[PDB]
C-alpha cells in the first residue's frame, strides 16, 4: 500500500466529498480492513447517515464490502459487513471521472453554440435560427413569433456563453493537482 | 424505598453547590447534613463512600474528601478547542451541542469566536453536533461545478462500461 494511493485517495475525498467521507476513508486509510459497526461507534454517526455515505462509497467503487457470517456464542447467527479499500477499482473510478469531466468540458464548449439564439419575452421559450425565418412574414416585411407576433432580442443567449469561458481555465488549473498524483501512482 | 434515593439528593446539591462556584471539597457528613439526610442508614454510607462517590464521572477525590469536576467539563475556549482537536486526532467523534453547552455555559461565545474551527452537523432533532475543522487539505468548488457533479449520474452505470470508457477516450 504505496502512500501516494493513500495521499490520491485523501485529496480526492476530501476535494469531492464531504466531511463525512473524509472521515470514513480515513478509518480504512489507518486500518486496511475495518467492520462496519466498529466504524459507526467510532465516527458516532447515525446508522442512516452512516449507510447512505457507505452506499455512496460503494457507488463510487472507492471501497469494497464483503459479507461473513459467523454463529455467535450465545448461539444467534452475526452478519458482519467489513469494509476494504479497493485502490485498483479507487484509481479507475477517478480516471473514468476525469475524463468524463474532461470530455464533458469539451463537450460543453459545443454544447454553448448549439444553445437557441432567438428568444421571444411574450411566450418565455426558446427559438432556433430556423424556427425564426419560419416564423417571419414575408408580407409584413419584419420577423416576429407567428404565436405572439413580438420583436425578438438575441442578446440574452451571448451573455451565458462567455462565463463558460472562464470555467475552463480554473477549471485546468484546479485539477493540476490531482492529475500529478494519477502519474505518480502509475507504478 | 431505601439505599438507592438518598444518593440523587447529594449529586445534585453538589452540583447546585458547585454553581454557587465553591470548589473546595465537602465530607459525606458535611453534604448529608444540608440535604436533610442525618437519618441515612449507615450501609448507604459505606455504599456511597465506596462506589458512588468515585465510579461516577462528576466526582473527584481529593484529599480524601470529594469535589466536582469541572475541569473535565468544558468551561473556557482553549479546552472546546483542544478536546475537539483531541477527538478528531483519536478518532473519537463529535459531541452534541447540549452537552457543550450544559459543561460550558455561555457557550455561544466559545463557538462564535471559534468560528469555522467547528464543524456543525444538524441531526433530525435540530441536534447540533461539533466536530474538529482539520484543516490540513482543503478544497472546494463553485456551486456550479457541484451541480454539474450531481448530474453526472454514476450509481447506475455498471462497471463494465465504466472501465470500458477509459478505452473508448484512449487513456
Ligand atoms: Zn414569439
Amino acid at each position: 500500500v504505496p502512500a501516494a494511493l493513500k495521499r490520491l485517495a485523501k485529496y480526492v475525498i476530501r476535494g469531492f466529498y464531504g466531511i463525512e467521507h473524509a472521515l470514513a476513508l480515513d478509518i480504512l486509510i489507518r486500518n486496511s480492513c475495518v467492520k462496519e459497526e466498529d466504524m459507526l461507534e467510532l465516527l458516532k454517526f447515525d446508522r442512516k447517515q452512516l449507510r447512505s455515505v457507505l452506499n455512496n462509497l460503494k457507488g463510487d467503487k472507492f471501497i469494497k464490502c464483503r459479507m461473513r457470517v459467523e454463529t455467535a456464542a450465545d448461539g444467534k447467527t452475526t452478519r458482519h459487513n467489513y469494509y476494504f479499500i479497493n485502490y485498483r477499482t479507487l484509481v479507475n473510478v477517478v480516471k473514468y471521472k476525469l475524463d468524463h469531466m474532461r470530455r464533458r468540458i469539451e463537450t460543453d464548449e459545443r454544447d454553448s453554440t448549439n444553445r437557441a439564439s432567438f428568444k421571444c419575452p411574450v411566450c418565455s421559450s426558446t427559438f432556433t435560427d430556423l424556427e425564426a425565418n419560419q416564423l417571419f412574414d414575408p408580407m409584413t416585411g419584419t420577423f416576429r413569433c407567428t404565436f405572439c407576433h413580438t420583436e425578438v432580442e438575441e442578446d440574452e443567449s451571448a451573455m451565458p456563453k462567455k462565463d463558460a469561458r472562464t470555467l475552463l481555465a480554473r477549471f485546468n488549473e484546479q485539477i493540476e493537482p490531482i492529475y500529478a498524483l494519477l502519474r505518480e501512482t502509475e507504478d | 424505598g431505601y439505599k438507592f434515593g438518598v444518593l440523587a439528593k447529594i449529586v445534585n446539591y453538589m452540583k447546585t453547590r458547585h454553581q454557587r462556584g465553591d470548589t473546595h471539597p465537602l465530607t459525606l457528613d458535611e453534604i448529608l447534613d444540608e440535604t436533610q439526610h442525618l437519618d441515612i442508614g449507615l450501609k448507604q454510607k459505606q455504599w456511597l463512600m465506596t462506589e458512588a462517590l468515585v465510579n461516577n464521572p462528576k466526582i473527584e477525590v481529593i484529599d480524601g474528601k470529594y469535589a466536582f469536576k469541572p475541569k473535565y467539563n468544558v468551561r473556557d475556549k482553549k479546552a472546546l478547542l483542544r478536546l475537539l482537536d483531541q477527538h478528531d486526532q483519536r478518532g473519537l467523534g463529535g459531541i452534541l451541542l447540549e452537552d457543550i453547552e450544559e459543561a460550558l455555559p455561555n457557550s455561544q461565545k466559545a463557538v462564535k469566536a471559534l468560528g469555522d474551527q467547528i464543524l456543525f452537523v444538524n441531526r433530525p432533532d435540530k441536534k447540533k453536533i461539533l466536530f474538529f475543522n482539520d484543516k490540513s487539505c482543503q478544497f472546494s468548488v463553485d456551486e456550479e461545478f457541484q451541480k454539474l457533479w450531481r448530474s453526472v449520474t454514476v450509481d447506475s452505470m455498471d462497471e463494465e462500461k465504466i472501465e470500458e470508457y477509459l478505452k473508448r477516450q484512449g487513456i
